[PDB]
């Protein structure tokens, strides 16, 4: 037995209404629930990380309540209270240092910070809990509040007020603010299956205290029992990995072409170490002597070892870690302090207890049927190698937190598109869209949240950590789902100006300016992003930000250019250009045709050839000289077939008198001129022929020398003229 | 309006600064501490009062005048001219017990002297001057005769020289104030400019900062 | 439940005591009405409060406002969707009779009734607070619906009057939108009912209070107001003026106006030729001379 | 004729449609010189208006070989 102390990790096990162990949805979602169902303390549940608590002492939140109530409700009051917020953040953490340690007594205030989502657990009195109305609500919050203040109140007579908290006694938490215990009501979320909620209200309901690690134990200097590591095989230099090949989950050495090995790092390739201890719930710190077993993060499953189909021995992944094969022992590969905790980042040698064989690695592939195998089969035998050494490298608990909120995005998102494919979604389920599509904006711009508009975000430099979470976790194809699901019903693109699909708006707003974000600087999720240029051209021409990421991903690309474009996409922008006959269509075509102020020969060719095309004539202006010496006129087809023909002076002269249809003929033909000049960069001949045919020498000098003609028509005549001719 | 509870106190501070009137060290030492199973010191009771009236850190961070409002600067000044009591004969038990106090409540009277209150200044300069003037007597009685610069170099930490030549330097072209006014502002600066000296004994950057051009 | 009566009755007709009310009274009954429930005691001691003596408190509307909307789905329950709309339908069809005391629809009309008073200051910040909670569809949707009481009819159109028409600033969905001239439709609908009924020799008091309270000074704010004169989308729609030109002055042609409410009516009618002399609206030979016997 | 327009007048960067015309008028006299159009005293008779252009009172960017290096034998 021993003392609780500050800065312990430990799991509550309510024993009222439901037993079970208190524990969270999700890093997405603020609710906190127990689930009977999920295990008993002799048996801890299989996502035991989940249920794990640290203990924080008295903070304080009075500057940072001013600072909240200002920013609710002058710039430098404004100012002088974000220093008064800060300087309380940074007193609260000298102080926290300084009590770091000190044993827990009967009536002092605790606090209970979850460790996976780093949310302080808060008691609101302002609020109704949602399943039972009496009862107050519970959330997680990760800035912290007053009502997360809790008193540690003894439930046995025996304890009484000042004595020391001691591990395993059952206690009662009262909030302070609220006064009211906390209560595992038997209310289950509808939701989720076998999930009880957990609210503020007067009850019997106990907490038994667990402690999973003491506080001395929580160093990072040494592996304990629960922390994610990284198994690098130093001979080979490759990763462990676990992942499904056909049907069946099998555990191999992934084969990377970068230049360092460590610096490939992927999400399979994560695996939890847990040290086996008499106490089931009891971690710690591990030791050279103890037994180890690894799990899975992205599975679940535990490693071990069976038959080899043929090398005797073949490590596998099984469901189930509870078996005594799942163990392993760990050999030293240098001289250790007489025994000593197993330090960070040290090199091991992995050996099977029930079999006593040692790892090895084989280069019998598991995917030769691949044309590039990179599935290496592991094997344990009897003798040892010393040269076959596998090191743990350790990850740090912010990758592990943003793989996590990662999963818990793309599951809301994906569920988000499945409500959307029915056809119908609550508009409070849209504003939970809403809230997480922001957050995932300001997890990848990677920029602090304070107030800025999010649509508006600006990176200095992007985190390709993140951008690799967002493809990897498949949140690119869930806002690709987003994007698509409600205009094929739900919504329209001519509706989306409405004020009764502004909440859509402003969704595919946020889902356009993630894209635009994940992408920047990064081959791979450009080339997937890409992928979805077809349905990204559908959608312009309305207010969706649709432009700018169209813009951004071609943009100083010549590789992506030239691969994602096609005679199908010039196709999509000139039908455009012909249903809207809007001069802004032909400039993103001349800008199609030209990159970094370079021609590209095969885009350019596709333009060529569409553009010059004997379809699609109607769409572009045609010009002649009339004797009327010759004076030059435009002849002009609308999209209702009807034909127009004007002198160029005449409608210079129309657009100076303010007609409107004239000046929108002249800009149209102005950037006919644009994507003409563009078409002919680097000396493109194909087009010089035909350009030169329907335009002579002659005529754009008549055109550019007549000053009558705007100074803007002169320009591009001039331009035209140094371009096709000169 | 004041609660019953904040209200009280006026007359419990009047009642204890009188009893440790005339420089009277035994009555000093008795509010400090007493031979009792269980002390209770008052002197750092009065000094929290003045720190959660002024806004402790909050009101030490450029806040204090905000806090401070007409309605209370009366009270505020007692528990200050109570604390300059309790310092006075001069004290070494008090003036180190209100210097080195948790609740830093010596950074309030270096921004009481320091930070000028704007809305009270606003409207009334005068309450403003002789609370100045009153946080003034009170760290020159904190140093009255504390040969150590250790009290010196907590009040340095929690003041800057510059800022305290700035102070004297406004508070002698502050004169124009003294009209209908009873403090002098000139007096006040005079005051401050000797405290700099004896602070300036123990630093050099303020003892270089005084001397004139 | 009792002790809201009392207090309501403490602060009625006290402007000393509601324009100083302290914030935590209203937190408190705001809580009441989320926590404990949804009553109408709770809406009538707020509502009480906004308004003392006649003249209306700015605070007190800014506080109920912002407090109120931080609450949704517990204390502001409104039915704007399909199924909301069918829900609200159905507890309808059985108030045909009148709406029961302590009823969820009294409590409705009652929260609507509020918030149409917390903006009965051409204020600024409540009026856009409220105007995305109730949009004018579906006020529209639930004020054309041929099964609707005059209730909350009437309320709503007290909403789209206070919350929209009568308001500081412009709002782009009353003018350029065609939703406010079906209310028109709605309105000249309900006069020739009106006429029909007391033709009969019958009528319905709250129908009659409707029709000379709300609607009068509801279409009175539409066309005098700074942002009706300049008619960028009224042009297009002028027969509806003329529909309504008629309906009042039938209306008013009929003896059993009592003389109170008579006044508003013929306002209206100066308002309406205001318009029409300013839209060069088409007249009826009979029906402009009618107008012109009391233009001059 | 052009560069002698907006020499002769003062402050020639005002009307950014001008602007935008000259720039042309520039682009096509560089093109021309490089192909060697203009003769050398042609060539003076022309840098004189562009020194009193810049003299004190649709956008591509192309960069060819550095012009300001000093011709080599062997490049
Ligand atoms: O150098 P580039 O052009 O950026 O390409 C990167 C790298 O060269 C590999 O293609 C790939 O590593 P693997 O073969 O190990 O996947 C990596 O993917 P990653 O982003 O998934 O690390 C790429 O980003």
């Amino acid at each position: 037995s021993s003392f609780l102390h500050i800065g312990d990790i430990v799991s509550l096990y309510a024993e009222g209404s439901v037993n079970g162990f208190i524990s969270t949805l999700g890093l997405v979602d603020d609710r906190c629930v127990v689930e009977p169902a999920a295990g008993d303390l002799d048996n801890p549940p299989k996502k035991f990380r989940d249920c794990l608590f640290k203990v924080c002492p008295m903070n304080r939140y009075s500057a940072q309540k001013q600072y909240w109530k200002a920013k609710q409700t002058d710039v430098v009051l404004l100012q002088k209270l974000q220093h008064a917020a800060q300087m309380e953040q940074k007193q609260n953490d000298t102080e926290n240092k300084k009590v770091h340690g000190d044993v827990v007594k009967y009536g002092s205030v605790i606090q209970l910070l979850h460790m996976k989502s780093n949310k302080y657990l808060t008691v609101n009195k302002r609020l109704p809990a949602l399943l039972e109305k009496n009862a107050m609500r519970v959330t997680l919050d990760a800035t912290g509040n007053e009502g997360s203040w809790l008193f540690i109140q003894p439930f046995w007579k025996l304890r009484s007020n000042g004595d020391n908290v001691v591990v395993g006694d059952k206690v009662i938490l009262n909030p302070v603010n609220a006064g009211q215990p906390l209560h595992a009501s038997n209310y289950e979320l509808s939701d989720n299956a076998g999930c009880k909620e957990v609210n503020s209200v007067n009850c019997n309901t106990s907490w038994k205290i667990n402690l999973f690690m003491q506080f001395r134990d929580h160093l990072e200097e040494v592996l304990k029992g629960g922390d994610v590591v990284r198994l690098f095989h130093a001979e080979q230099e490759k990763f462990l990995t676990c992942d499904e090949y056909k049907g069946k989950l099998q555990v191999f050495l992934r084969t990377t072409l970068r230049q360092s090995a460590t610096s490939a790092t992927s999400s399979n390739a994560l695996w939890e170490v847990e040290v086996v201890h008499h106490d089931p719930c009891r971690g710690g710190a591990g030791h050279w002597n103890g037994l180890y077993r690894f799990k899975h993060l992205a599975t679940g499953n535990y490693l071990a070892a069976e038959e080899n189909p043929s090398i005797k021995y073949c490590l596998v992944a099984v469901p189930h870690g509870n078996d005594i094969a799942s163990l392993f022992e760990l050999d030293p590969t240098t001289l250790q302090k007489t025994d000593s905790f197993v330090p960070r980042n040290s090199y091991v040698r992995l050996r099977h207890l029930c079999t006593n064989t040692w790892i090895q690695s084989t280069n019998v592939p598991i995917d030769i049927e691949e044309e590039r195998p990179i599935r290496l089969m592991l094997g344990t035998c009897p003798t040892k190698e010393d040269k076959e050494a596998f090191a743990i490298v350790s990850v740090p608990v912010s990758e592990i937190r943003d793989l996590d909120f990662a999963n818990d995005a793309s599951s809301m998102l994906a569920s988000a598109v499945e409500k959307l494919n029915e056809g119908f979604i609550s508009q409070n389920d849209r504003r939970f869209v809403i809230q997480l599509l922001e957050d995932l904006v300001f997890f990848v711009s990677d920029v602090p949240n304070n107030g800025q508009n999010v649509l508006d975000i600006m990176v200095t430099k992007p985190n390709r950590e993140r951008q690799k979470l967002m493809r990897e976790q498949n949140i690119l194809k869930q806002v690709f789902g987003i994007l698509k699901a409600p205009f094929r019903p739900l919504v329209r693109l001519e509706e989306l100006s409405d004020q009764k699909n502004a909440p859509y708006q402003h969704m595919f707003r946020l889902c356009y300016r993630v894209l635009r974000h994940s992408q920047e600087d990064y081959r791979k999720n450009q080339e997937h992003i890409a992928k979805q240029f077809g349905m990204m051209q559908s959608q312009i021409g309305y207010d969706i930000l649709a432009e700018d990421t169209i813009t951004a991903l071609l943009h100083n690309n010549r590789k992506l250019l030239e691969k994602h474009i096609t005679k199908t996409e010039v196709e999509t922008f000139v039908s455009l250009v012909r249903k809207n006959r809007e001069p802004r269509f032909l400039d993103y075509l001349s800008d199609l045709c030209v990159s970094n102020h370079i021609a590209i020969p095969v885009t350019q060719e596709l333009i060529c050839k569409c553009v010059l095309d004997p379809k699609n004539s109607d769409i572009l202006i045609r010009t002649e000289l009339r004797p009327v010496e010759e004076e030059v006129w435009l002849t002009w087809t609308d999209k209702n077939n009807e034909h127009h023909e004007k002198s160029v002076r005449q409608l210079a002269q129309e657009a100076r008198a303010g007609n409107a249809h004239d000046e929108n003929v002249l800009s149209y033909y102005r950037y006919q001129l644009k994507l003409f000049a563009r078409m002919c960069l680097d000396r493109q001949y194909l087009a010089i022929d035909e350009i030169s045919q329907q335009l002579g020498v002659d005529l754009i000098f008549l055109c550019m020398a007549d000053e009558m003609l705007p100074f803007d028509l002169r320009a591009s005549f001039c331009h035209l003229m140094l371009h096709v001719h000169v | 309006e004041m609660g019953t509870s904040v209200l009280i106190m006026q007359p419990i501070l009047r009642f204890l600064q009188l009893l440790c009137e005339n420089h009277n060290r035994d009555l000093q030492n008795f509010l400090r501490c007493q031979n009792n199973k269980t002390n209770y010191n008052l002197v750092c009771e009065t000094l929290q009062f003045l720190d959660i009236m002024c806004g402790s850190t909050t009101g030490g961070l450029g806040l204090l005048g905000l806090y401070i409002n007409e309605d209370n600067v009366g009270l505020v000044i007692q528990t200050l001219e109570t604390l300059t009591e309790y310092c006075q004969g001069p004290c070494h038990e008090n003036q180190t017990c209100i210097v080195t106090h948790e609740s830093n409540g010596i950074d309030i009277i270096t921004a009481l002297i320091l930070n000028d209150i704007s809305p009270l200044c606003k409207y009334r300069m005068d309450l403003v001057l002789q609370l100045k003037d009153n946080a003034s007597k009170l760290l020159l009685a904190l140093m009255e005769s504390r040969h150590d610069s250790e009290n010196a170099e907590r009040i340095l930490i929690s003041l800057r020289p510059q800022e305290l030549v700035d102070v004297i330097k406004k508070a002698y072209l502050q004169e124009e104030e003294r009209e209908n006014s009873e403090v002098s502002p000139r007096e006040v600066g005079h005051n401050i400019y000797i405290l700099a000296l004896q602070l300036s004994r123990h630093n050099k950057q303020l003892q270089h900062l005084l001397k004139p051009v | 439940l009792l002790e809201a009566e009392t207090m309501q009755h403490i602060f009625l007709n006290n402007y000393q005591l509601c324009s100083e009310i302290s914030e935590p009274v209203l937190q408190h009954f705001v809580h009441l009405l989320a926590t404990h429930g949804r009553h109408v005691q709770y809406l009538d001691f707020l509502h009480t409060v906004i308004k003392a003596e006649g003249k209306y408190v700015k605070k007190c509307q800014d506080m109920i406002m912002t407090e109120l909307t931080n609450a949704g789905d517990d204390v502001v329950v409104f039915y704007n969707d399909k199924a909301s709309l069918a829900h609200l339908l159905d507890m309808m069809k059985a108030a045909r009779d009148g709406v029961e005391d302590h009823s969820p629809l009294m409590y409705h009309i009652s929260l609507v009734d509020l918030l149409a008073a917390c903006a009965e200051g051409k204020n600024v910040y409540t009026e856009i607070k409220c105007t995305s909670l109730l949009p004018l569809e579906d006020v529209v949707s639930v004020v054309t619906h041929e099964d609707c009481i005059t209730e909350v009819k009437m309320a709503y159109v007290n909403f789209v009057n206070h919350c929209y028409v009568d308001t500081e600033v412009e709002m782009k969905e009353i003018y350029t939108s065609n939703h406010i001239w079906t209310l028109f439709e709605n309105f000249t609908l309900d006069m020739a009912r009106v006429c029909s009924k007391r033709e009969k020799r019958v009528a319905d008091p709250t129908l009659e209070k409707y029709v000379l309270s709300v609607v009068l000074d509801t279409i009175n704010a539409f066309f005098s107001s700074p942002f009706s004169e300049n008619s960028t989308s009224l042009q297009t729609h002028q027969t509806i003026v003329v529909q309504l030109l008629q309906s009042t002055t039938r209306l008013l042609e009929c003896p059993w106006l009592q003389q109170q409410h008579k006044g508003s009516v013929e306002a209206c009618i100066r308002t309406l030729a205001m318009v029409a002399k300013g839209r060069a609206i088409l007249l009826p030979m009979d029906l402009d001379a009618h107008i012109s016997s009391m233009l001059s | 004729d052009y560069l002698n327009n907006v020499v002769s007048e003062a402050v020639p960067f005002a009307n950014e449609e001008k602007n935008k015309l000259t720039f042309e008028v520039v682009s096509l006299a560089h093109n021309l010189i490089y192909f060697g159009f203009y003769s050398f005293s042609e060539l003076l008779r022309l840098t004189r208006t562009l020194l009193g252009i810049i003299d004190c009172v649709t956008m591509v960017l192309s960069r060819k070989q550095s012009v300001f290096s000093a011709p080599s034998l062997s490049a």
